[PDB]
């Protein structure tokens, strides 16, 4: 680019103009190429900051998804994160997030608590669910019905404050033996 | 949290050389200095659209609240969309829109009334006079509200399950019991003081609306972003009335007042001033776009963690033991209710 | 390589006039001519160029013969049928190898097509050619490059053009070039395989901004669209009194430089043609303005400083000079905006026995500040003597310009008159002889309101201009309203139409169809501008009534609005996306669907628990 | 981890034209080029 | 001289570099060479 100079070739304007006058054109070429090399440097700095942000994100993603299991939702892929496998790509990294995703579900029923004898029973870890006629305790992310025992549930209450409490019988493995 | 900035698509040709052939020919001697500027601003606009996509487009399926609204006592009418309003927006979501004033909507097609401006024309007509235009966002602020409504109706009717896979309906009392169990308190506490906690939640929601009604400006971050954008645009327009050591600052003046052999000296000065002024605007816009992208990535992570689940990291999703979060759409950003 | 050029090219899918023969019209020549012919052996010899083709102007002649060419530049007289009858002042004879090559495969069916391109940029007559053995029968479109043959600098004026014939006992394809931007695809061996225009089709304008012959699916911003003004209104003030330049050039006693007479010229119409008739000039050196461009300007005030000075002192008078006159007699300010006029007058500052009427100052205590008079007779001090008298060390300040009819030109009376203008923002009291045309509102027009040049749309206003107010502006200092000098009414000013054109295209390997997005402009404005053919875009995309769509992001031309909802494919703006969909194929625009319309089954006691699970492996880059 | 940098408030008027009136007059012809610089540095300081 | 760093002045085209034989397909009218970013690449020998 001439930048408003006689020619864009330094070896041309140097061999065509004497030093006293060629300085004017060489100054124009210098002030053009310097402003062109300060745009490249500035945009490279901005892109380097962006790439550093992305690479810090990638390092955190590696340290969390790869070197452990992340409880953060939607960080290590979509779904409940299980693993992540790294792969190297040109000027970057590629993650293979292995995730646990639920599947076919059914309307059953649920109650906040079960009131056996004046006392509200709550699940230790899970949902009180109902096939429709027989109340069952189960997990949250998978259906695995279990008989409602005193081991599955912990008891605290008076059966008059829980809204939605259902009437059912809990079992104890103690009275029988 | 800011999510996006105003999308600008400046033109060197008209901004530097308004409808001038000699000035365009002189500007062609600077090489591809302005293809770079157009590319940079196009990239900025595409990146802002991607930022909005990242922050809000987190749910594939657009969920809806049940026809009846009784979430165990929790009063959600303050954040659910209002059917009576034509815009279908939340009551808290209307205050954010009424407390932020955009200088340029972009989706106005304002041409035709700069003649009809009658009085002294404003910033927008003045910018249109010098080739300085603003593009509208890809996502309207009416379907961003739909994204927010889907996000909020998926977290109050299905818990966090809709953030992983199929949306599994769960009663709100049991969802609250699960969020409590997630912070180390047994479920029986919630079922023994459900009415009290519902009253506390309702009072907290009710007293956050007045805290935005009467405050001078709590959206000052979004307003700061908007003011920075409009003020950079204003300081870029105002550089076109600067002589830069030329005989006059008007191209149509120095062109009709000098012969082409001599007018080149002044036109070169004006070009080398306006290019260095449009390269400051582009550079500051790139820096601000990087900052806004950092903030929008933070907002997307905050949505994915606080909204689509319960977050165990302390002081990330508000102060205290985080339970849940609600997103609300604000002008060029998002508002979280932790 | 995908090199892009801007030069004179024949536009793609343009008009070429096809002739016959069985008289020989003189075709106009401008910006070059593309010539093509399809012949059996030879019926066309050469061409004639020049102006008026007579024995009064020079002309060209490029007849070929069996062995050589016969290029020349001359002033031929006529032939009316030996193709000339005059070679009077005629030189630049030239001879080289013939332009015509013909080969046959033992049969005449090989009707080779000969293509030629001529142009006359900065003289230096350029001729290009290529003989394609086609199948010239129907002038095929198969791309074909052209190689130069000879480049010779005639350096003449060419406007008309003609051709020669041959004897015997369907050709003449002529096209006209234009300055266009082309993108050329170069083969590995260096030939040119394909070329695409950059001002023909929306797809072409995109294919030449992504400098590529393949445009991937997406939306690409190419240029902007402007409505070039239809009419040009020039509204100068309501004054017709010719300026007194006559009585500043018809004077008899142009004062000496020590007292530079300064007249003021205001409330008048300045036609400097009367400035050009009273003086066979010797120096019209204008600094702030170009003397040719002086009848189209309005000046707030004009000063005419008149003084007769000597010959070298004419070169003396200029912004930023030195000498006994430029320092102690008359100093023009450095940022001068005006003209100086110097013409010879040894008929009014001369006589037998001589004259010494004029005067000048070689002795001043300091330099003269710009535009300052110093009429005073104080003896210049020398040494330390407060002496008041003439003699040695005691000098009178001003000495003579004694003018006589016989000195050299370096010593003669030039009646210098300098004109000083005030070309700033103020009511203009002096304007050129440009006529005041009518006023048209609600239409893009170039305006020259009282010397304020610009472009835009004007209309009535309800502003409250104070009676002294003349101009308008805004908060960023751009002229908004101009008070009409001949109606005393208020007119606002608009941009032309300025916006931005974005072309929405699928992959070029899929279809050549495109959609055009004019950014943030009502589509009625772009429709009326198109029908008035005043849009800067020379690529005119069709408008069938079902291809117009006023979007919140502008208006879409070339894509029809479907009322269905699909996933966003090409983002247009404001909730509207475009995609290439079957009907049998066209481009459709729609409102993006955010996802499947789903409703949850929330209830007081109903719960959904997954009875199974799946393991999904996603990827992140 | 770095938390902050040095807060600078460089002034164009004295940096570019030390105690000069003519130089300030010429600098005024460049528009609001240096109000921008002062604003950027002030924003940086407030941000730190 | 080829395969050696030399200052060339090919028909007024000054420069520096190394020259050698080519298998380019210069058309007879072609005289200079260049690349996609407009830098002189190959010069046809005026005397060979
Ligand atoms: C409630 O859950 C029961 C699982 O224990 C299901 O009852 C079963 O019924 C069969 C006879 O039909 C028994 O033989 C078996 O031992 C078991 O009790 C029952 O299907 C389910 N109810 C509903 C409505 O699904
Ligand atoms: C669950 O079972 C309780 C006793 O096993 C029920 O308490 C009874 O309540 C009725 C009135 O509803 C009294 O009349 C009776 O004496 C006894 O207190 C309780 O109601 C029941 N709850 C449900 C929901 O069935
Ligand atoms: C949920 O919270 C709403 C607050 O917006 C309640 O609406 C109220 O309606 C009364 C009139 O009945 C207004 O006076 C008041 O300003 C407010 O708008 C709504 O009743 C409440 N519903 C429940 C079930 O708690
Ligand atoms: C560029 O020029 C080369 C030299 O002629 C071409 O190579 C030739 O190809 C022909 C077949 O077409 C062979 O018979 C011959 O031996 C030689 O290899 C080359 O094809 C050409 N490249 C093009 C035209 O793209
Ligand atoms: C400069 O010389 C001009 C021509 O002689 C003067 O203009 C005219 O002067 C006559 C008197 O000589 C007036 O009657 C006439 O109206 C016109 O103004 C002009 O005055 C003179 N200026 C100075 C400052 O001497
Ligand atoms: C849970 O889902 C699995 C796949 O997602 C089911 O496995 C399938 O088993 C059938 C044979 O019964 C195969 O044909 C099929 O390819 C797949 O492997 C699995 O049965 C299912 N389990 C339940 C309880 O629904
Ligand atoms: C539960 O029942 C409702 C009522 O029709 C239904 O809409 C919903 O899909 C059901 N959910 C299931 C079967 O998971
Ligand atoms: C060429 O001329 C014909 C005859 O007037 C006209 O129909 C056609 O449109 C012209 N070509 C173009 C590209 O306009
Ligand atoms: C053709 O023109 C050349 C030009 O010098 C001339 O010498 C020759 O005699 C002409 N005729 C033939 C048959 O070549
Ligand atoms: C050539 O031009 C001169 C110009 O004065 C003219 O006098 C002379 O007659 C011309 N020769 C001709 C016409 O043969
Ligand atoms: C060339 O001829 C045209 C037509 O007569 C005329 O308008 C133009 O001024 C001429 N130019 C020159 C340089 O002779
Ligand atoms: C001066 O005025 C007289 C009036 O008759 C006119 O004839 C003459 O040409 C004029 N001369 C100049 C130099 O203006
Ligand atoms: C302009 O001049 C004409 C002719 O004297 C007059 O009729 C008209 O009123 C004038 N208009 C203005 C605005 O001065
Ligand atoms: C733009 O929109 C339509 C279409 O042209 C029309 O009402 C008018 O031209 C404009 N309206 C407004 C409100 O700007
Ligand atoms: C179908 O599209 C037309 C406009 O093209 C619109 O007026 C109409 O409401 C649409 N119908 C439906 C059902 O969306
Ligand atoms: C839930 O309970 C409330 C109050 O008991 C009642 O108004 C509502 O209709 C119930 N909804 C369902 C789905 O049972
Ligand atoms: C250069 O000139 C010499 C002397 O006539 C000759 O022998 C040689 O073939 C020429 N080479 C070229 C490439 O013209």
């Amino acid at each position: 680019s001439k930048f408003g100079a006689i020619s864009s070739v330094l070896n041309d304007i140097l061999s065509r103009l004497d030093p006293p006058e060629a300085e004017v054109q060489i100054d124009r070429l210098i002030t053009g190429r310097l402003q062109s090399l300060q745009t490249y440097v500035t945009q490279q700095l901005i892109r380097a900051a962006e790439i550093r942000a992305s690479a810090n994100l990638a390092a955190t993603k590696m340290s969390e998804c790869v070197l452990g299991q992340s409880k953060r939702v939607d960080f290590c892929g979509k779904g409940y994160h299980l693993m992540s496998f790294p792969q190297s790509a040109p000027h970057g990294v590629v993650f293979l997030h292995v995730t646990y995703v639920p599947a076919q579900e059914k309307n059953f029923t649920t109650a906040p608590a079960i009131c056996h004898d004046g006392k509200a029973h709550f699940p230790r870890e899970g949902v009180f669910v109902s096939n429709g006629t027989h109340w069952f305790v189960t997990q949250r992310n998978f259906y695995e019905p279990q008989i409602i025992t005193t081991d599955n549930t912990f008891v605290s209450g008076n059966c008059d404050v829980v809204i939605g409490i259902v009437n059912n019988t809990v079992y104890d493995p103690l009275q029988l033996e | 949290l800011p999510v996006s900035m105003t999308k600008t698509s400046v033109d060197c040709t008209m901004y530097i050389c308004g409808d001038s052939t000699e000035c365009s020919n002189l500007l062609l001697q600077y090489g591809s200095f302005c293809t770079q500027l157009k590319r940079a601003l196009t990239g900025i606009a595409v990146e802002q659209d991607k930022n909005t996509q990242e922050v809000f487009a987190q749910v594939k399926q657009i969920y809806k609240t049940p026809p009846i609204k009784y979430f165990g006592g929790f009063n959600f009418s303050q954040i659910l969309p209002d059917p009576s309003k034509p815009s279908k927006r939340s009551p808290i979501e209307d205050l954010l829109f009424n407390k932020v004033t955009l200088a340029d909507a972009g989706f106005i097609k304002q041409y035709g009334d700069c003649l009809g401006d009658i009085a002294a024309r404003d910033l927008i007509c003045a910018q249109k006079f010098n080739g300085l235009t603003v593009l509208p966002p890809l996502l309207t602020d009416e379907m961003i509200a739909q994204y927010t409504s889907a996000l909020l109706a998926g977290t109050i009717t299905s818990g966090w399950t809709f953030g992983a896979g199929p949306a599994l309906q769960i009663p709100f009392p049991m969802q609250m019991a699960y969020r409590f169990n997630g912070i180390g308190v047994t479920q029986n506490v919630l079922y023994e003081n459900q009415k009290l906690i519902a009253n506390q939640f309702n009072s907290a929601i009710g007293k956050i609306q007045d805290s935005l009604f009467s405050t001078p400006s709590a959206l000052g971050k979004l307003q700061d972003v908007v003011n920075h954008n409009a003020q950079a645009l204003n300081t870029l327009v105002k550089q076109l009335s600067s002589k830069f050591g030329a005989i006059s600052s008007v191209l149509n003046d120095i062109l009709s007042r000098l012969d082409p052999p001599e007018a080149e000296v002044q036109i070169d000065r004006l070009i080398t001033g306006r290019l260095q002024s449009l390269q400051t605007y582009v550079t500051q816009q790139l820096i601000r776009a990087a900052e806004i992208r950092a903030s929008a990535n933070l907002a997307a992570t905050k949505m994915s963690e606080c909204v689509l689940g319960q977050s165990k990291r302390v002081d990330f999703c508000g102060k205290g033991y985080h339970l849940m979060s609600f997103p609300q759409s604000a002008p060029h950003g998002v508002v979280f209710l932790h | 390589v995908l090199h892009l050029t801007q030069d004179l090219f024949l536009p793609f899918f343009s008009n070429v006039t096809w002739f016959h023969a069985i008289d020989n019209p003189v075709l106009p020549f401008n910006d070059g001519v593309y010539f093509a012919s399809t012949e059996k052996s030879n019926i066309i010899r050469g061409w004639i160029f020049g102006t008026t083709l007579d024995s009064k102007t020079q002309s060209l002649l490029i007849v070929n013969n069996a062995t050589n060419v016969f290029i020349k530049v001359c002033e031929f007289q006529f032939c009316n049928d030996g193709v000339y009858s005059s070679a009077n002042n005629c030189t630049f004879e030239y001879v080289s190898q013939p332009f015509l090559m013909d080969l046959e495969g033992k049969q005449g069916n090989f009707k080779n097509l000969r293509e030629f391109v001529f142009k006359n940029i900065d003289g230096y007559f350029k001729i290009y050619s290529k003989h394609t053995p086609i199948i010239g029968r129907d002038f095929p479109q198969g791309f074909s490059a052209l190689e130069p043959l000879v480049d010779l600098p005639i350096g003449i004026n060419i406007t008309r053009f003609q051709t020669l014939l041959a004897l015997n006992r369907a050709d003449y394809y002529v096209g006209y070039l234009q300055p266009r931007t082309f993108l050329l695809k170069y083969n590995e061996n260096g030939t040119i395989t394909d070329a695409v225009d950059c001002a023909l089709d929306p797809l072409s304008e995109t294919k030449c901004t992504l400098k590529s012959f393949t445009v991937e699916k997406g939306i690409y911003q190419t240029s902007n669209f402007r409505v070039q003004p239809t009419e040009s209104i020039v509204r100068f003030p309501n004054v017709t009194n010719l300026c007194p330049f006559h009585e500043v050039f018809n004077a008899t006693r142009f004062a000496s430089v020590y007292a530079w007479n300064r007249t003021r010229i205001s409330n008048c119409v300045a036609d400097y043609s009367v400035l050009y008739n009273f003086a066979p000039f010797f120096a019209f050196k204008c600094y702030g303005v170009s003397p040719t461009k002086l009848n189209d300007l309005c000046f707030t005030n004009v000063y005419a400083d008149s003084f007769v000075i000597k010959g070298n002192e004419v070169s003396q008078i200029a912004p930023g000079q030195t000498g006994n006159i430029a320092d102690y007699n008359y100093k023009l300010p450095d940022d001068f905006t005006g003209c100086v006029i110097a013409w010879n007058s040894n008929k009014l500052d001369s006589k037998h026995s001589g004259n010494y009427d004029y005067w000048y100052r070689l002795f001043r205590k300091s330099k003269l500040k710009p535009f300052e008079r110093d009429i005073s007779t104080e003896i210049y001090q020398a040494g330390n003597k407060p002496c008041k008298g003439k003699g040695p060390n005691c000098y009178f300040p001003l000495q003579s310009y004694g003018f006589r009819p016989t000195y050299g030109v370096g010593h003669q009376p030039y009646r210098v008159v300098v004109l000083s203008f005030e070309l700033l923002h103020a009511p203009a009291t002096v304007c050129g002889p440009k006529k005041s045309t009518n006023l048209v509102k609600n239409k893009c027009v170039n305006f020259n309101f009282n010397g304020l040049t610009g472009t835009g749309v004007l209309t009535k206003s309800n502003k409250k201009f104070l009676p002294f107010q003349q101009f308008g502006r805004d908060i960023v200092d751009t002229t908004d309203a101009v008070r009409d000098p001949q109606t005393l009414e208020i007119l606002d000013i608009t941009p032309c139409s300025f916006g931005g054109v974005s072309v929405i295209t699928p992959g070029t390997n899929t279809s050549n169809q495109v959609a055009v997005l004019y950014q943030g402009v009502n589509c009625t404005e772009v429709s009326v501008a198109i029908h008035a053919d005043q849009l800067t875009p020379t690529w005119r995309v069709y408008s069938t009534g079902s291809n117009v769509f006023q979007t919140r992001a502008g208006c879409l031309i070339g894509a029809e609005y479907v009322n269905n909802s699909y996933e966003c494919d090409i983002p247009i703006g404001a909730g509207i996306c475009a995609s290439y969909q079957t009907q049998s194929q066209s481009i459709i625009a729609y409102t993006m669907s955010l996802g499947a319309e789903n409703s949850v089954a929330y209830s007081n006691n109903s719960i959904a628990i997954p009875t199974n699970f799946t393991i999904s492996v996603t990827t992140e880059i």
